[PDB]
RNA sequence: GGAGGUCAACAUCAAGAACUGUGGGCCUUUGCCUAUAGAACUUAUAACGAACAUGGUUCUUGCCUUUUACCAGAAC
């Protein structure tokens, strides 16, 4: 991993949710941790149902 | 051979010359880069600014009893460089060298290395000089 | 350690990087008779100097 | 319709010097399809093969600089660039590779034929590239983005041989079904179709200064205006069938490769033959090897370099004594069509 | 000499390419017959060959990892030498082991001329626990 | 290994070409065919 | 004539961007919000009277993008204005020219069943036995006696 | 029923279909910036070139004459 | 990944599913170029008419001289105009030299024993018995003439 | 007006040991020479990250029926 450099991406300054949140179909709040995992777990399921 | 057998050149060739890493179009380097060999400054206007006006230093030259040559030896480690830095940098008024890092430093600017193969070997090898004028 | 093909003896093990040593021209230079062997030239002299 | 006939009576068209032959070079295992020359320098040949290779081959003591491997097929259009150290080869195995000179890899692949690619030509100030083959259409890829920008629907059969030109139509093309179409490429379609032709063209060559183009056949090789479209001139042939290649020197000499191993050799302007030649063989080869597969000048334009089926390129070199003493060729005299 | 190495090398690549799936101990029965083969003919030289030794490891490390492809696995710990070596009327595939041993490793680069002596042993074949296996040389006399 | 191989010296190799030489000759080229490649000819003397 | 110059720097100029509209059009729109990163009322209807204005809608990112895009074939018709002439410029022949009939040893695919004589050497030896047999003949000959 | 081909396919019907827009692996961005140019011997018996063709060639007999063995 | 998946299950794949040339289909395109390669020069020879009856008739004869330059027979074709012979004669040279420079090469991959298929060792094998057996039959035609 | 924000947009972040502006002279804008002002962030056991993943092409190998999935080195 020291031999081998990466230099990464200028313009990469955009990430997936500075991108994701500004529209209108999602909203933010706070919650339990553990309660955000047992959802994702839920939402998931459903996905791949 | 005797199919052609006079003018014409009959040759079989195989393997190659040029063997095959080379360019085959010559890359343009259009400025010259130093940096691989040795860490050395050129332009005329990215010379570092020396608070002292050098022209006036200059003028010294004509007294031979003002100038004065004096060596610095001493043993590894000594500090020797790092010595000849502290006079340098308090003598110039703004080093491009400078990293935020080593002026408040953590790790020593070394001035008078200038070496890439003294920078990594982490030692002095061949000897380098400065000139300035300082007030006693 | 890598580029030369060598270990420190609690160090990692590489590839040789250049696979190819089998080439050797059958010539006086370096044949034992003009060579004098004092120390024996350890690795850690060849990853140091 | 003789009034034409006295006005062939009066031009007395432009002498030329004749060639010979000067140097054999062999070292190719495979059969030598196509060949192309170094814009800038003259400097050396980039040559495909029969053998999937590319050897870049000296030109001026012919030593073999390099070999250029990569293709898993045969190569049968190679093409460098002027303003780019680039060099674009393409083959039967359904791919235009790029090939970066300087470190000599495989930079990029083009993606999307059906099947093999027969022609690739560079577009001089755009830094596209024009590649054709049995797809049947022509496709301008980008060079940046890989991307197949444009595809221009087209001719009713396979695509031999294509060009670019800097205004308008920037691609003339020559098909098996017996045509050459001048296109128009921003809207995308046919600016003008050259039908003259009685059998497939297999082979273009654009002069370096008229702003025209020679056009071939089995047995009539033709000349085409750009621009108008017009006709201009023909050039006199009895059966040479068939033509695989021609090239154009920049003091207006034509050249013509033979299958049946004879080079006819024109004049531009007028449309005579001043010269035809018959190739050596081989040592071992067979009469059938005999034949022309392609051909170029330099950038001066005093030799020419042709690969030929026998395994081997020949470099035909123009004679210096020559002048008035006897050069005279079959002399200017034509038969009514 | 170099030849007849390379001929056993390229007889164990039969074994190898011509059974698909031949189960298991007409493999190990095809490579008994040829090794014993070997040893019987060339007995006293192979002892000062390296590149026979490597060979041999090569040839018996890849049979082994032939059976073991043919379940699932090259794992190391689900197939302890047990498995293999013991004789069949225990119920095992039988096979004689012959590239244990040590490799002499010396110098590469002075043993192209000298012939400096064993300096050092490579590890000839591993194991989990090393237990230890005869191998056929020690139990057939010398030609001498 | 090298310094146990035979050993290259005039009078050897000159010795070793000049028997496989005749013995070249003896056997006509018609019936068989022996090339210096395939050969091996080893020399034992003072040197070696 | 040849194109002169500042002719070239036209076409250059208008093919350049027609092709960098394709490019950019193109790289918006799969898939990649990685790809992007190489990248006006305009409508007077009828007569004008109502104008209009034209505003895009950003889609919600998860549903899909070109709700209508499906891949799907299409035969297209070849619409012909006008007819290009085709305007060119034996008899013994064939009797050279003619190709016989194609018949293998290796295969009759369809059942053929043709001839044996569509199924189904000159020089001599060299003087060099006559020499050889007659030597061995009497060396043989001179031997035994 | 196997055959020859007597054809190909023409491009121009891929041209009149629609893109699906599925993502590639090798059209990933890549190399994406340009570069632009500027007594006992008495007693013996006995006393004392390039060819073109694939198989009659010189190479070919040393292959084959040691490869077969 | 799961772009594809996802705008494959909505969209349906691909209509063009172009396939590249890889190790398995190599030799059927060898194959497929050749036979339109003459197609083309036996087209452009002959001097007007016949076309699909003499493609066929004379890509057969391509194939049967093929099998007969294996068969070290030397295919003689009791009447055929010589410049179609010329034509093939040429071709199947053509062939016969990259057949042969593949049977070495893939021959001295295998010497070296480096990840060569099941099959490729079978085809080389008889590959090398045929171009074995033509060599002798050369030496013994040559020894006497 | 000050303090802040797990807020946003737009710039800039790998190079002749390297930035920008300005004054003056020559060529004829570029470019060279000379004078002057200001230089945040990142760099010498070299770098934005005192951390550490994956992919594509091309070669060399390693497993070894073939392809995905892979073995460990290199270049881009
Ligand atoms: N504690 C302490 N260490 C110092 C001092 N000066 C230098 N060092 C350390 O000593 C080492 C030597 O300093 P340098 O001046 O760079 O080395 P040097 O004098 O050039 O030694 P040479 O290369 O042989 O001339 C450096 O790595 C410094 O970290 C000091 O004043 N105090
Ligand atoms: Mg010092
Ligand atoms: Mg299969």
């Amino acid at each position: 991993n020291e031999l081998h450099p990466t230099l990464p991406t200028n313009h990469n300054k955009t990430k997936l949710l500075k991108s994701l949140k500004n529209t209108k179909y999602f909203q933010q709040t706070t919650i339990d941790w553990v309660e955000a995992g047992l959802q994702l777990c839920r939402q998931g399921h459903n996905m791949l149902n | 051979e005797h199919p052609y057998g006079k003018e014409v050149e009959v040759l079989m060739e195989t393997k190659n010359t040029q063997s095959p890493q080379t360019p085959l179009v010559e890359p343009v380097t259009e400025r010259t880069k130093l940096q691989e060999h040795t860490i050395f400054t050129q332009l005329k206007k990215n010379i570092p600014k020396t608070r002292y006006n050098r022209d006036y230093m200059l003028s010294m030259a004509n007294i031979p009893e003002r100038i004065i040559n004096v060596g610095v030896i001493g043993p590894l480690h000594s500090g020797k460089t790092s010595l000849m830095d502290l006079l340098v940098i308090d003598s110039h008024k703004r080093i491009p060298d400078m990293s935020k890092n080593v002026e408040l430093g953590w790790k020593p600017l070394r001035y008078l290395d200038n070496l890439k193969q003294e920078i990594d070997r982490g030692l002095s090898i061949k000897l380098n000089g400065s000139t300035l004028l300082c007030t006693d | 350690g890598k580029a030369l093909n060598n270990a420190i003896p609690g160090g990692p093990k590489f590839e040789p990087l250049y696979p190819r040593e089998e080439e050797e021209d059958y010539n006086e230079f370096n044949s034992i008779d003009r060579v004098i062997f004092r120390v024996p030239i350890r690795s850690e002299y060849k990853v140091a100097f | 319709i003789v009034n034409r006939y006295e006005k062939l009576l009066s031009q007395r068209p432009e002498w030329h010097a004749p060639w010979k032959l000067s140097r054999v070079i062999n070292g190719h295992l495979g059969w030598v399809r196509c060949v192309a020359i170094d814009p800038v320098d003259n400097e050396w040949f980039i040559t495909g093969s029969n053998d999937t290779t590319m050897k870049v081959w000296d030109l001026a003591t012919g030593k073999l600089k390099t070999t250029l491997a990569g293709h898993v097929m045969t190569v049968r259009d190679v093409a460098v660039s002027d303003r780019h150290p680039y060099l674009f080869s393409v083959s039967e195995d359904k791919t235009v590779k790029c090939w970066d000179l300087e470190k000599n890899q495989i930079i990029r692949d083009y993606y999307g034929h059906l099947s093999g690619v027969r022609t690739v030509s560079i577009h001089p100030t755009l830094d596209l590239i024009a590649t054709a083959g049995r797809d049947s259409v022509i496709k301008l890829w980008d060079m940046r983005t890989r991307i197949p920008v444009i595809t221009l629907v087209g001719h009713k059969g396979p695509i031999n041989q294509v060009q670019c030109t800097p205004v308008d139509p920037q691609v003339v093309s020559s098909s098996t079904d017996a045509t050459v179409r001048l296109w128009d490429v921003v809207a995308g379609k046919t600016m003008k179709v050259l039908t003259h032709h009685k059998r497939s063209v297999r082979a273009t060559a654009l002069h370096p200064k008229e702003f025209s183009v020679a056009s071939a056949c089995t047995d009539d090789i033709r000349s085409w205006g750009l621009a108008e479209g017009s006709l201009l001139t023909n050039f006199e042939s009895e059966k040479t069938g068939i033509i695989n290649t021609l090239s154009i020197n920049q003091d207006d000499v034509l050249f013509a490769g033979g299958d049946n191993g004879v080079l006819s050799f024109y004049d531009y302007k007028s449309g005579h033959k001043y010269q035809s030649l018959a190739t050596r063989e081989m040592v071992g080869s067979l009469e059938g090897e005999r034949s022309v597969l392609c051909s170029t000048f330099d950038k001066t334009g005093l030799r020419l370099i042709t690969g030929e089926a026998d395994k081997s390129i020949k470099i035909w070199k123009q004679d210096e004594t020559a002048t008035k003493e006897s050069e005279p060729g079959l002399a200017w005299n034509p038969n009514l069509s | 000499s170099e030849e007849e190495i390379k001929k056993f090398d390229s007889r164990i690549r039969g074994i190898l390419m011509a059974s698909g799936s031949t189960t298991f101990t007409k493999v190990a029965a095809k490579w008994n017959t040829s090794l014993i083969s070997l040893f019987t003919y060339f007995r006293e030289a192979i002892v000062a060959t390296e590149p026979l030794l490597d060979i041999l490891v090569k040839g018996e490390t890849r049979i082994q990892n032939r059976v073991k492809l043919g379940l699932n696995s090259k794992m190391p710990t689900r197939f302890p030498p047990a498995v293999f070596y013991t004789p069949k009327e225990l119920g095992g595939l039988g096979m004689i082991s012959a590239s244990h041993i040590l490799i002499p490793a010396s110098d590469l680069s002075w043993s192209k001329q000298t012939d400096t002596g064993i300096t050092h042993f490579r590890a000839g074949m591993t194991h989990e626990d090393e237990k230890l296996i005869p191998t056929i040389f020690r139990y057939i006399t010398t030609w001498e | 290994p090298k310094d146990s191989r035979m050993r290259l010296i005039r009078q050897d190799v000159n010795l070793g070409r000049a028997v496989f030489w005749e013995i070249q000759s003896r056997v006509p080229t018609s019936l068989t065919s022996i090339k210096w490649e395939n050969a091996f000819v080893s020399v034992y003397s003072k040197n070696n | 004539p040849l194109p002169t110059k500042a002719e070239i720097q036209e076409c250059t100029a208008r093919t350049k961007s027609y092709i960098q509209r394709l490019v950019n059009a193109k790289l918006a729109n799969s898939n990649n919000r990685a790809s992007s990163r190489y990248v006006a009322p305009a409508n007077l209807l009828l007569n004008n009277s109502h104008h209009i204005e034209v505003v895009s809608k950003q889609m919600d990112p998860l549903l899909p993008r070109f709700v209508g895009k499906k891949a799907r074939k299409v035969v297209a018709p070849t619409e012909n204005d006008e007819v290009v002439p085709v305007l060119h410029m034996g008899e013994a022949d064939p009797n050279e020219w003619k190709i016989p009939a194609a018949v293998s040893n290796w295969k009759n695919p369809n059942g053929y069943t043709v001839a044996l004589e569509r199924r189904v050497e000159n020089n001599t030896i060299n003087d060099g036995f006559m020499k050889l047999s007659e030597a061995l003949e009497n060396a043989d000959k001179k031997a035994r006696q | 029923s196997h055959r020859p081909q007597l054809e190909a396919r023409s491009g121009a019907k891929a041209a009149a279909y629609t893109p699906t827009g599925i993502e590639h692996a090798r059209l990933l961005p890549g190399h994406t910036t340009l570069k632009y140019r500027k007594s006992w011997r008495k007693g013996t018996a006995f006393g004392r070139g390039y060819i073109n063709d694939m198989t009659k060639s010189e190479y070919h007999q040393e292959f084959l004459h040691k490869h077969v063995r | 990944y799961i772009g594809n998946l996802i705008t494959r299950q909505f969209e349906g794949r691909s209509n063009e599913i172009v396939k590249t040339t890889t190790k398995q289909r190599l030799d059927a395109y060898y194959d497929l170029e050749l036979r339109n390669s003459v197609m083309d020069d036996i087209l452009e020879m002959m001097p007007e008419s016949i076309r699909q009856k003499k493609a066929r008739t004379i890509l057969q004869h391509l194939s049967e001289a093929w099998r007969c330059w294996k068969a070290n027979i030397p295919w003689d074709v009791p009447g055929m105009p010589a410049p179609i012979k010329k034509i093939i004669e040429r071709y199947i040279k053509s062939k016969a030299d990259a057949w042969v420079s593949a049977a070495h090469y893939n021959r001295e991959r295998i010497k070296r024993g480096a990840h060569v298929e099941k099959t490729m060792v079978k085809k080389n094998l008889g590959r090398l018995t045929r171009l074995w057996i033509k060599n002798e039959q050369e030496r013994q035609r040559q020894i006497q003439k």
